[PDB]
C-alpha cells in the first residue's frame, strides 16, 4: 500500500531500516522527528481530520 | 554643606506590579489552514518547501 516510510540508507545506498509511519503512533513521532530515535516525553506530531 | 533632612515619620507600603509570565498555548495547523482536504493543494504546498 502507498503508505509513507521514514527510510534510512546506509553507507552503500541499502535501506537498513525503516518506520511504517502509519503503523502506531510511536512511529508517527520517529517519522515526524527523522529519527529512529526519540526521547522521552510527549510530542505533536500531526492534528488528525 | 550644613544641612540634612531626617525622618521623622515613614510609611510601609504595599504595591502591585502585574507582571505576565505565560500565554494561551495555540496551534494552528498550517495544512489545514491553507488547503484542508484539497488533494491538489496539498500536493503543491510540498513544491514550496
Amino acid at each position: 500500500q502507498p503508505r509513507t516510510f521514514l527510510l534510512k540508507y546506509n553507507e552503500n545506498g541499502t535501506i537498513t531500516d525503516a518506520v511504517d509511519c502509519a503503523l502506531d503512533p510511536l512511529s508517527e513521532t520517529k517519522c515526524t522527528l527523522k529519527s529512529f530515535t526519540v526521547e522521552k516525553g510527549i510530542y505533536q506530531t500531526s492534528n488528525f481530520r | 554643606n550644613n544641612s540634612i533632612a531626617i525622618p521623622t515619620n515613614f510609611t510601609i507600603s504595599v504595591t502591585t506590579e502585574i507582571l505576565p509570565v505565560s500565554m494561551t498555548k495555540t496551534s494552528v495547523d498550517c495544512t489545514m489552514y491553507i488547503c484542508g482536504d484539497s488533494t491538489e493543494c496539498s500536493n503543491l504546498l510540498l513544491q514550496y518547501g
